[PDB]
């Protein structure tokens, strides 16, 4: 629930005209998600 | 010769399954296999009778032999993955499930279970997605902190590890503590990262101090979600009371098992990678055993396979290294007792088991009364074996939130070294 | 391959100080992945 609510808040905050406090964390989350979806593990 | 004694235990052991008699079914299954350990049919039939008794660990290996002897035995193949799922880990169950369509055609209900098994690995994947001396004010503040989640500052933890390593490196392998006629001492069993149970221990039996000495028999980490808090609090306790708080090395204080049973992952999630390296460095200096009054000798593992084994040999042990595959320290961290006489291969796969004769010989040769060793989960929180010469104490109630077992700690008196078991309960976190 | 390329370029544009002109498509892609990873077929 913590991960889900954090990701929802980040995406909603992005798609409303605001600016993120640190893009690096969101980018890393997206990269980890893609890596999970394409099978690298570890 | 003995081929006839195969089917005679088939119509009997399997019949008890109809009468819900899983116990006698297992007892009779341990007879046909005993006189015929080459039939996969019985190795498969034993799996259902042993799995319905909420015992998954041994059934996991029991279901494998029904597959090795016959790879066409789907009956014994499904239950291996079923036991793996009962344990809860992924991969093995999923691999077993997917290794059924390559042996069968497009049959009904064959792939539905494989898809159902797939539907949980996805959930798992989404889950992936003062002056540096420690004071009473500091210990109370850190205790309340850990009670309210929150990680300790990295500098304070590093200082705690450095100081505890410096203190522990000056202690012999066999710590000799002399207890007066009065002034009892507390011995606790495995903790395994149950900080909220350690809170109950300290509240029920009093906070550790010079008047109420404490000593824990290893296993402060692994299989728990609060291992870091437990071990850091115990290190602070050792720092504050070096002469009244004693930590004994355990089998779960090893890197090969820290990296598999969550402690390494917990440290890397809460702190840096080198911070677990310093955990390992300070873990190797923990004593393996402690002797009280020259009468009560306590250790996390127990006795050895070698027959000589003296206290001087215990003192001459190099602690600062990883445990060997066999030898003194391996049994000092892995042995178990056996109700029958003589040695045997340990169920854990390493070390061995010691009988009552081994315990009696060790106590007679080392001039000791009895031995205390936890290493294990007990339903009542303590166990008496070998006629009282073997004592087991457990301080981890509700081990993995599934066992639901009580826990206990031992009060030992200088005037009377008889163990005084005191029991506590779940105390949910 | 096309989806991965577009998502990679969009994330790189996000993380390099630039401003995205159509954040709703990015949010839609994130939602598609989140439903693909948490059960519901559609």
């Amino acid at each position: 629930v913590k991960d889900l609510v954090v990701l929802l808040f980040e995406t909603a905050l992005l798609s409303s005209g605001f600016s993120l406090e640190d893009p690096q964390t969101h980018s890393n989350r997206i990269y980890r998600m893609i890596k999970l979806g394409l099978g690298i593990d570890e | 010769g003995a081929l006839k004694r195969a089917e005679e235990l088939k119509t009997q052991a399997n019949d008890y399954f109809k009468a819900k008699d899983y116990e006698n079914a297992i007892k009779f299954y341990s007879q046909a296999i005993e006189l015929n350990p080459s039939n996969a049919i019985y190795y498969g039939n034993r799996s259902l009778a042993y799995l319905r008794t909420e015992c998954y660990g041994y059934a996991l290996g029991d279901a494998t032999r029904a597959i090795e002897l016959d790879k066409k035995y789907i009956k014994g193949y499904y239950r291996r993955a079923a036991s793996n799922m009962a344990l809860g880990k992924f991969r093995a169950a999923l691999r077993d499930y997917e290794t059924v369509v390559k042996v069968k055609p497009h049959d009904k209900d064959a792939k539905m279970k494989y898809q159902e098994c797939n539907k949980i690995v996805k959930q798992k994947a989404f889950e992936r997605a003062e002056d540096g001396k420690v004071t009473i004010s500091f210990m109370k503040e850190l205790m309340q902190w850990y009670k309210d989640q929150k990680k300790l500052h990295r500098k304070c933890a590093y200082q705690i590890l450095v100081q505890v390593k410096e203190v522990l490196s000056k202690l012999s392998t066999l710590v000799e503590t002399t207890l007066k006629e009065t002034e009892k001492i507390t011995v606790c069993g495995d903790t395994h990262g149950q900080f909220y149970d350690l809170l109950n221990i300290f509240e029920l039996n009093g906070l550790p101090s010079e008047t109420n000495p404490y000593i824990f028999n290893g296993d402060f980490v692994d299989r728990g979600s609060f291992s870091v808090e437990v071990i850091l609090t115990l290190f602070g306790f050792k720092l504050l009371y070096p002469d009244h708080f004693h930590l004994l090395r355990g089998n779960h204080e090893t890197d090969n098992m820290n990296q598999i049973y969550g402690f390494e992952g917990e440290v890397k999630a809460k702190y840096t990678a080198q911070m677990y390296e310093l955990f390992s460095e300070v873990f190797e200096w923990l004593p393996l055993a402690q002797c009280i009054n020259g009468k009560v000798l306590i250790m996390h593992g127990g006795l050895f396979s070698e027959d000589g084994v003296t206290l001087d040999d215990i003192r001459k042990i190099e602690r600062n290294r990883q445990p060997p595959d066999s030898g003194p320290m391996c049994d000092l961290l892995w042995s178990d007792p056996q109700p029958q006489n003589g040695r045997s291969i340990s169920k854990r796969g390493v070390s061995c088991q010691f009988g009552p004769d081994v315990t009696k010989a060790f106590l007679e040769e080392n001039n000791l009364d009895y031995i205390i060793r936890s290493h294990e989960v007990k339903a009542e929180g303590y166990e008496v074996a070998h006629g009282g010469r073997c004592v087991t104490v457990f301080s981890a109630p509700n081990y993995c939130d599934q066992m639901g077992n009580k826990a206990s700690y031992i009060h030992l008196q200088g005037s009377d070294l008889r163990p005084q078991f005191h029991q506590f309960t779940a105390v949910p976190h």
